[PDB]
């Protein structure tokens, strides 16, 4: 009546549905939906995963005697190394399982998902007859999703140093990527996490100012839709003493009086921030690491002085020492 | 004038409220609301409110609560209470009130 | 005898409802691992 | 088996036909 | 008028930096603080208390100072100038690690005077005083971590030192000795830090792509600064996005904006309850029924005992140096090796 | 392993009370619309 | 027992999902 | 420590009480309303 | 309300309710309680940080017995 | 006076043009000639160990803690 | 309607109710700590306390009735190491009845208060508002708590009239319940010797009296009356929750 | 507002004056110090 094929391009690209499909979605959803669905199922029941290709491996599911904070899904082992490896590359399936197959299904289907979900985001944007760029701020997470997942086992090699996908999972990951590359003393990191506390900081004083400051909203609304006139009372008033501290300041740093700038301010802070941290853990794929502070300080009959950052780098051998179980005689390494 | 309303140091208002006078039980207590309905402050200038001053020759009464409202952005009036809780400060009041309608004019309403 | 009369109604709505129980449910989650240690 | 890899083959590029003849109609 | 009054209202002119009551606990107590800080990460020693070089007259970078801690002999003591362990002596209070106490104490009392601070200032505005009571999030870390959670070892030598490599080795000996990662406390502040900047990117962004005034000229004659923004963009434009893309989003401005305040707040105090609890080494360290499982049968392996032998590892090659006062020697065959297992 | 017979009750009041406190205000809050 | 309570109580999350999505106030 | 964070809301709601509310408990309940009108 | 036998006995105790005498009274004497007290519990602390010394005092669980 | 013509006077000129140097090279004397190795207690870029032992100093009492350093610095510990 | 954390702002302006739900709580208290010493007595085991202590076997509420003056049982058991003593009605089975005899009375109490929540007294006699006298009720319960302090440290501390308090040896290999006489030298004040214990409770009871006496003669200023906003029964509870949580960490520290 | 007459003793004046001869003394000890030989 109106020919299927513009039935389905109307559907698709209506704007009055509940959630918004795209051309985009078509990619995301079907991408989306294997890697959820083999997170839950492995999450719950993915048989031990030898991860080292020593023949040892390690458990990582609910089933097996894990609750979830000691759970994880174990990557691929050592010898697939960045070896494509799908289902039809085992010749059976137990040995699928053994490899540790499913992480590798799972991270590339979300890898793909993520930036279909960016690109659905642009476009509903583009619909609705917005301004774009909400988007340009999303890929901060996506750049690290990025890093993360798909650049640090480039350089390092193999889809067995990637993080794996659980909580202690995660926090082992952190551990054993301080010991070898020092990261604390690495600066795009230090940027990162400038702009973790100072969103947070922003965040709190944002929503604590405006809450005092508005008094009542309304807006006439009808029986599906909102009103006419979105009408707000804020208080306009306000003492020499916030202006001389604070106002005086962030008006010089926006380098603008207008207040437009703060909510812009507000978004790139963090943005900007993670963005230099994703930067760290690139190029710290291509083993180039962060500071070392060592016999900084010696005296004058050549007896070395021990500094702050001395005690880190011990830390760092007792951790480097446990990582290894490759051979006794390690002389140079990674790569 | 004899009596004006300032948001900033010497500088006037030129549009009038009306005022609604109310009386908490017998007068020594009460409170009035001044709204001025597009005044010159919502269009103009850039510095700020610091207050709305009463200014007459008995000195300036000051006060704070001064709101805005606004339609999809823009401010269209702008809406001061004072408070004032002593006769002291009503009969104060009452002498500038009758200055300012005076002076701006016209009549004073009441009703019981 | 004769009603208070700061007697008030409470209320909870739908959107209120969903949150709690949302909070209910992840506290739990996190805690039954220590629960159980 | 490997007619799981064919299927994979088929049923992925059904997808992704879907995506860019839609994006060519706009 | 009296003399108070005149002082009073002396105190509460317009002017550029407010003095007010709370100024008079605020601004002496953070200048000496600041100062103590920089006068002695710039010229005192660290030589006499942990057997350390921590200032620039010594060798150091921007990185690699401090002003570090009391040793561990000196217990809980106050370190006053007069007390009974300088007497009065310039020098040996610097020596005996005197001053990060005065650093620390002058700073809490800072604090103090900063939050009285908004509160009058918030007073004389008349408006609610929301922002001080956030800022109690701050004063609870704070007085958690620097204060009390030493006073819950055996001495201040095992306080955080005011430095940046002081600080990133307290981040590694935490993680050694208590496991800190895997407490429920510390991860609740992490996913409300975490939220805090999710809300923060996700709100400036929605708001700066739905303003009016996108064609003719601005209709919008004010700011009037103190109302923030809110009046420059469309609820109803982001909040039919946000149905569409996230199948949620609010209705209510003032709700958002109070879970914009509640969330890394809350966050912040959580983590301060757990490391209160720290303070009495009280550790959610291990699951007890994985190592029962792990005992039993050896070839069981998990991401969690990995974790717990390199933790084993951090504190057996740290510790010498870190507590020299100890005494630690460990022959090399005692020590943890990845080779020896 | 072990199966706390406690750990089996400290989860399931923790996650029965709280809700059906909640479920409740919800219903009696439905009656006052009408 | 434990493994149970953990599928549990993430099933109800789920759930949870679904109301709040289609089946949430209208906005008056 | 948490009774601590109770002192600072509720001394906030006893010197901000005319704040949080709409009326100074410095005046009796209103009655007769006059204006004053062009 | 109702007339009981104890409420009128304890109604002169609740019949003043807000009555202030003027100005600033008795301020001066709470000052110098209040500045007192302040050594006062700074002497106290102090002795048991044991930066404070007196003799005949030991701050030991010896002299128990 | 207000910080946007308040280093435009002759007042800063006149008077600042000598004093910073002064104070400038008060500041400098002070390392220059090793006076703040003796009023913080810094030890000398020799002086971390004596020769009559290689241990480092750490004081192992409080009330006692001035003359046990006293001690260490006798030897030049 | 009422926010579900907003489900007490009606006793605000209500005596009567508030003393009721003061009530209640007082009750549930009381009803906690009777019934928990019975389920800690049930679970308990006295036949060996030096190579099995009550701290070995997590004894919580009754190391606190050890304190100051319980140790025997109605059994016949004693945790001085004794077998066989009488301690009278006074044993620790004998406190947890009387602690759940006083919830119920106090939870009949509580409800006549919210039923005759409306009396005279409790109304202004020129309004019918609500009005409490805020200064003179704080000196007449101080007057009470000093009443107390002085008969706490005098009688139960010297054992005068009561048992006295627990008393050691620095090593803790014997101690018992005794009779202890202050003291008021600079030694009383070293928290290692019970004697300033009992010193201070003879000498603050005696400050308390006082300051009741003082506070139901005097008129609070009027200056510190409109500053500190006096009259209104949210700054009782503010600054009565900031000495609490002072009292806390004391308490913890110690 | 705040109309200029303010002598060479104000609130300012010291707040400029209180930062300013410790930080500039410092940077005159920071730089000996680089021409340190160790
Ligand atoms: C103006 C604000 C101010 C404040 C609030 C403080 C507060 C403090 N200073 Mg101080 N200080 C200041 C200005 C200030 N100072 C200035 C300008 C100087 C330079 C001259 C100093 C010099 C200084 C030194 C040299 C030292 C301190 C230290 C300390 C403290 C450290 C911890 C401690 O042991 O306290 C203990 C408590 C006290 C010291 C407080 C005593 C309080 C008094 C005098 C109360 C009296 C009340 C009243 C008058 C009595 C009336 C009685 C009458 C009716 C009979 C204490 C928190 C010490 C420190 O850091 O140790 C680590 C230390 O050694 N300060
Ligand atoms: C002291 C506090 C502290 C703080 C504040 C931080 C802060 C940070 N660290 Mg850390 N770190 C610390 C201490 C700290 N660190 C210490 C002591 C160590 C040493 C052991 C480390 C080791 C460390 C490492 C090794 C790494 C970090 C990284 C990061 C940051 C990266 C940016 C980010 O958040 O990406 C968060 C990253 C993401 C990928 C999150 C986005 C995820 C996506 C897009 C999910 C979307 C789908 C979702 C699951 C579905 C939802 C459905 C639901 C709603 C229904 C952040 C700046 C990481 C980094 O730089 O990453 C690039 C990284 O690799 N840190
Ligand atoms: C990767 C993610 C991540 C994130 C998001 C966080 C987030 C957090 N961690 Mg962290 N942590 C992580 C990983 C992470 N952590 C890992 C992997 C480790 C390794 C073990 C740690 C180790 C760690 C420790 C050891 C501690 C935390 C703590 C905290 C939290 C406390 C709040 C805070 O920031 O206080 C930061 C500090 C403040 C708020 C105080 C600031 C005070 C002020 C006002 C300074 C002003 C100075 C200024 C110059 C004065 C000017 C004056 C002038 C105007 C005159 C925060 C929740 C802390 C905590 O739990 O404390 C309760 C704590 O002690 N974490
Ligand atoms: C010391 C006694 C005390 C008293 C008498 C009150 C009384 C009040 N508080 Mg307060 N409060 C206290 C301590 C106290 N609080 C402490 C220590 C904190 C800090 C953590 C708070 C934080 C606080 C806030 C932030 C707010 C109140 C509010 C209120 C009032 C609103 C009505 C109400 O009761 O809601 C009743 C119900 C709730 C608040 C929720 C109850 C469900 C919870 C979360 C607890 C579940 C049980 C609990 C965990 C069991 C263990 C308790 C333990 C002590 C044994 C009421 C006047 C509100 C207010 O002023 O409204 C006008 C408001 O916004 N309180
Ligand atoms: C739009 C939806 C969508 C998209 C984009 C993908 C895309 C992809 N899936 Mg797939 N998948 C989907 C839906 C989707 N899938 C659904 C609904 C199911 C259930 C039936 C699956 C089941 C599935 C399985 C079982 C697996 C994948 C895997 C993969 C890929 C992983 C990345 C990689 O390493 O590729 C490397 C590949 C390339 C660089 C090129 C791929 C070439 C293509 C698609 C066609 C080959 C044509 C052939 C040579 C000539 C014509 C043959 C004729 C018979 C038609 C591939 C890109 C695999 C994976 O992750 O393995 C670890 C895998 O094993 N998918
Ligand atoms: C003859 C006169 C006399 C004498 C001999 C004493 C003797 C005593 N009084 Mg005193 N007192 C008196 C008259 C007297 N009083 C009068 C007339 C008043 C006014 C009415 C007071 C007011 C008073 C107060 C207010 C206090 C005492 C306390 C004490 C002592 C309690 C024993 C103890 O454990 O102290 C050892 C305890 C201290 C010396 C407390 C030091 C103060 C601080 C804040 C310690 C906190 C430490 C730390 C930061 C907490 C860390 C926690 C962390 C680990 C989690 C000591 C025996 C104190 C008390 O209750 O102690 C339990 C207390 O604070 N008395
Ligand atoms: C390390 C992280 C971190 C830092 C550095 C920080 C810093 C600051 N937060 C402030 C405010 C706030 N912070 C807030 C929420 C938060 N703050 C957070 C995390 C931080 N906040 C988090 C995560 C939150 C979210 C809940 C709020 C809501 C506020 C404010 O409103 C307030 C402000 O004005 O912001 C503009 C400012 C107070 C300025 C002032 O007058 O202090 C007075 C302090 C004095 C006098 C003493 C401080 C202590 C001293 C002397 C000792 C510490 C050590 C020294 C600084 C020495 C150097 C140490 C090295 C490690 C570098 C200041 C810029
Ligand atoms: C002691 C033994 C006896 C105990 C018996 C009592 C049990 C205690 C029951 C009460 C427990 C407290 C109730 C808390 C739940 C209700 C909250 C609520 O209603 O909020 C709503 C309340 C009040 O909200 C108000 O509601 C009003 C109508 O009632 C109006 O709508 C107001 O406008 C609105 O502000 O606000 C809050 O509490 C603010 C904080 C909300 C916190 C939600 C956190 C976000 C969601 C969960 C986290 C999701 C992220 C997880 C990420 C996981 C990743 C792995
Ligand atoms: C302690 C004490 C005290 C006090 C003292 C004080 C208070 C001090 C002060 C001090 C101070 C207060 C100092 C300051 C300092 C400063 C500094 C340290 C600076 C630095 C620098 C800067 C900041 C800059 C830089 C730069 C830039 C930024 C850019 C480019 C260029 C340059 C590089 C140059 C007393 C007497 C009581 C006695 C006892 C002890
Ligand atoms: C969880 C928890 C908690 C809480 C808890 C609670 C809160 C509880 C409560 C509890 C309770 C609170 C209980 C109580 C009980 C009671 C009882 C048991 C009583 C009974 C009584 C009776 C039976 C009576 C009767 C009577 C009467 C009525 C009259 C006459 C007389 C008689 C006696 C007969 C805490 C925080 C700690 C911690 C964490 C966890
Ligand atoms: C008719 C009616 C009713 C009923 C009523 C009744 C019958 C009530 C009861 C009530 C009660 C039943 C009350 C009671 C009160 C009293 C008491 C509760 C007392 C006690 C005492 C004691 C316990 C003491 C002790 C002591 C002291 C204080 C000091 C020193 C000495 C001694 C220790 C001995 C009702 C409600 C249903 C309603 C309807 C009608
Ligand atoms: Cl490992
Ligand atoms: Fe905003
Ligand atoms: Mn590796």
């Amino acid at each position: 009546s109106a020919n299927l094929w513009e039935r389905f391009c109307n559907w698709v690209t209506s704007t009055d549905n509940r959630l918004y499909v795209g051309w985009f979605g078509v990619i995301m959803i079907p991408t989306l939906l294997a890697a959820t669905i083999c997170f839950v199922i492995a999450f719950i029941a993915a048989p031990p995963v030898d991860i080292d290709g020593i023949r040892e491996p390690v458990s990582g599911s609910l089933l097996y005697g894990n609750n979830i904070i000691t759970g994880a899904v174990v990557p691929s082992s050592n010898a697939i190394g960045l070896h494509f490896y799908p289902i039809w590359e085992a010749a059976s399936l137990d040995e699928w399982l053994y490899n540790g197959g499913p992480y590798q299904l799972i991270i590339f289907h979300f890898l793909l998902g993520a930036s279909c979900y960016m690109g659905r985001q642009w476009e509903l944007s583009y619909r609705l007859g917005m301004r774009p760029w909400i988007c340009v701020a999303y890929s901060a997470p996506l750049a690290s999703a990025f890093a993360v997942f798909l650049i640090y086992p480039i350089g390092q090699g193999s889809f067995s140093d990637g993080m794996p996908l659980g909580i202690s999972g995660t926090f082992n990951f952190m551990i054993v990527f301080q010991a070898e590359h020092n990261i604390l003393m690495h600066p795009f990191h230090q940027l990162g996490v400038a702009g973790v506390f100072g969103g947070a900081l922003f965040c709190a004083m944002h929503g604590s100012l405006v809450t005092s400051s508005l008094i009542r909203e309304t807006t006439e609304t009808e029986s599906a839709n909102y009103g006419y006139k979105f009408g707000q009372e804020e208080e306009t008033y306000n003492i020499v003493a916030a202006h001389g501290y604070f106002g005086r300041l962030i008006f010089q740093y926006a380098s603008f009086n207008n207040s437009r700038s703060l909510h812009f301010f507000l978004a790139a802070w963090p943005v900007v921030g993670v963005w230099f941290t994703a930067l760290g853990i690139s190029t710290m794929a291509f083993n180039l690491n962060g500071f070392n502070f060592n016999h900084s300080v010696i005296d004058a009959k050549g007896n070395v002085i021990n500094t702050w950052a001395d005690i880190i780098n011990r830390a760092n051998l007792g951790m480097e020492v446990m990582h290894e179980r490759n051979a006794h005689n390690f002389p140079l390494d990674l790569a | 004038a004899m009596a004006e309303i300032q948001f900033i140091r010497g500088i006037n208002e030129e549009v009038v409220p009306d005022v609604r006078l109310t009386r908490a039980r017998d007068g020594s207590s009460g409170q009035a609301m001044f709204y001025f309905d597009n005044p010159k402050i919502v269009q103009e200038g850039n510095l700020e409110v610091t207050g709305m001053y009463m200014v007459d020759e008995e000195g300036e009464i000051v006060t704070r609560d001064v709101n805005a409202k606004f339609i999809n952005g823009q401010p269209v009036a702008i809406e001061a209470t004072y408070t004032m809780r002593s006769p002291q400060e009503w009969d104060r009041f009452i002498r500038f009130m009758d200055r300012y309608a005076a002076s701006h004019g016209l009549g004073f309403q009441k009703s019981e | 005898m004769e009603p208070n009369p700061n007697r008030q109604p409470v209320e909870l709505n739908r959107t209120s409802l969903y949150l709690g129980l949302l909070l209910i449910l992840v506290l739990a989650l996190l805690f039954s691992s220590y629960f159980f240690n | 088996m490997e007619t799981l890899k064919i299927t994979v083959y088929i049923v992925v590029t059904f997808f992704v036909l879907l995506f860019v003849f839609g994006f060519l109609s706009g | 008028r009296g003399w108070f009054d005149i002082l009073d209202d002396w105190l509460k002119r317009d002017r550029f930096v407010f003095v007010g009551w709370s100024g008079i606990l605020l601004f002496p107590c953070a200048y000496l603080a600041l100062g103590g800080w920089l006068t002695g990460t710039t010229f005192v020693t660290s030589w006499y208390t942990h057997g350390l070089a921590s200032s620039y007259l010594e060798g150091c970078n921007f990185l690699t100072v401090a002003v570090s801690t009391p040793a561990n002999s000196m217990g809980h003591s106050l370190l006053l100038l007069w007390g009974p362990e300088a007497q009065g002596d310039f020098t040996r209070w610097c020596q005996l690690g005197g001053l990060w106490t005065f650093i620390a104490l002058h700073g809490a009392f800072g604090l103090i005077g900063f939050m009285l601070r908004q509160f009058e200032i918030a007073r004389l505005v008349g408006v609610r005083p929301y922002n001080a009571i956030a800022f109690s999030a701050p004063i609870a870390v704070f007085v958690s971590v620097f204060l009390i959670y030493p006073l819950g070892q055996s001495s201040w030598f095992f306080a955080p030192s005011f430095g940046v490599a002081a600080i990133f080795r307290f981040l590694l000996f935490f993680q050694g000795f208590h496991n800190w990662t895997l407490n429920p406390f510390h991860m609740m502040g992490v996913a409300g830090v975490l939220g805090g900047a999710l809300l923060c990117a996700i709100h400036g962004a929605t708001v700066e792509n739905t303003l009016f005034q996108d064609g003719e000229g601005a209709s919008t004659f004010r700011a009037f600064n103190p109302t923030q923004a809110e009046e420059t963009y469309s609820m109803v434009t982001a909040n039919r996005f946000w149905s569409q893309i996230f199948g949620i989003a609010f209705s209510n401005k003032r709700w958002l904006h109070f879970f914009m305040l509640f969330v890394p707040v809350t966050g912040l105090w959580m983590s301060a309850i757990g490391v209160v609890g720290l303070a009495l080494n009280l550790r959610s360290y291990d699951f007890i029924s994985q190592e029962i499982r792990a005992a039993e049968d050896p070839e069981f392996e998990t991401f969690y005992t990995k974790n717990l032998l390199l933790n084993e590892g951090i504190r057996a090659w740290m510790a010498p140096q870190d507590q020299p006062h100890e005494n630690f020697v460990f022959p090399e065959e005692v020590l943890p090796r990845g080779n020896a297992l | 392993m072990e199966v706390n017979q406690l750990g089996l009750i400290a989860t399931a009041l923790f996650v029965l009370v709280p809700s059906v406190f909640l479920i409740i205000l919800y219903v009696q809050t439905e009656s006052q619309q009408k | 027992m434990e493994t149970i309570t953990y599928v549990f109580i993430f099933a109800c999350i789920i759930a949870l999902f679904f109301f709040a999505i289609f089946f949430r106030e209208p906005p008056r | 420590l948490l009774f601590f964070f109770g002192h600072i809301w509720h001394g906030a709601r006893t010197l901000f009480r005319d704040v949080f509310s709409g009326i100074d408990p410095e005046l009796s309940p209103e009655q007769v309303e006059w204006g004053f009108y062009q | 309300a109702r007339r009981t036998w104890l409420g009128d006995i304890l109604r002169p105790l609740n019949s003043e309710y807000g009555k202030v005498a003027p100005g600033w009274g008795t301020t001066p004497l709470m000052a110098v309680f209040m500045g007192l007290f302040l050594v006062f519990l700074l002497i106290i602390l102090e002795i048991y940080n044991s930066t404070l010394i007196l003799d005949g005092v030991n701050v030991s669980w010896k002299a128990l017995g | 006076r207000p910080f946007s013509d308040i280093i435009t006077s002759v007042r800063y000129w006149v008077i600042h043009s000598i004093t910073i140097p002064a104070l400038f090279i008060a500041g400098w004397l002070f390392v220059s000639t090793g006076l703040a190795y003796d009023v913080f207690g810094t030890p000398r870029p020799d002086s971390y160990y004596a020769q009559e032992q290689r241990s480092i100093p750490l004081v192992t009492d409080r009330f006692e803690a001035k003359q046990q350093v006293e001690t260490f610095l006798e030897q030049l510990k | 309607g009422l926010p579900w954390y907003r489900v007490h702002t009606v006793l605000i302006n209500d005596p009567g109710r508030l003393i009721a739900a003061h009530l209640m709580h007082t009750a549930l208290v009381a009803g906690w700590a009777g019934s928990m010493a019975l389920y800690e007595l049930a679970t308990f085991d006295p036949s060996d306390p030096v190579l099995n202590p009550m701290w070995r076997q997590g004894m919580f509420v009754l190391p606190f009735m050890a304190r100051l003056g319980v140790t025997g049982s109605w059994s016949g058991w004693s945790i001085t190491g004794e077998t066989g003593i009488d301690p009278g009605f006074w044993s620790f089975e004998g406190v947890a009845l009387a602690h759940i005899v006083l919830s119920g009375l106090l939870f009949l109490a509580a409800c006549w208060h919210w039923v005759y929540w409306d009396l005279e007294l409790f109304r202004d006699p020129r309004t019918g508002e609500p009005a409490l006298d805020l200064p003179k009720m704080f000196g007449i319960h101080l007057f009470l708590a000093g009443l107390l302090c002085f008969g706490f440290g005098a009688f139960h501390l010297t054992g005068l009239f009561g048992p006295g308090m627990w008393v050691s040896d620095p090593y803790g290999l014997t101690g018992s319940v005794q009779p202890v006489a202050p003291e008021w030298g600079p030694d009383g004040f070293n928290p290692y010797n019970p004697g300033g214990v009992v010193a201070h409770h003879i000498a603050a009871g005696i400050v308390g009296i006082i300051a009741g006496l003082f506070h139901i003669l005097v008129r609070p200023p009027q200056r510190l009356y409109k500053a500190l906003r006096m009259g209104n029964i949210e700054t009782v509870l503010s600054s009565s929750i900031a000495a609490v949580f002072f009292a806390a960490f004391v308490v913890a520290g110690t | 507002q705040e109309p200029v007459s303010y002598p060479i003793f104000t609130v300012r004046w010291v707040a400029v004056h209180t930062l300013a001869v410790p930080t500039i003394f410092f940077l005159g000890a920071i730089a000996a110090m680089q021409f340190i030989q160790r």
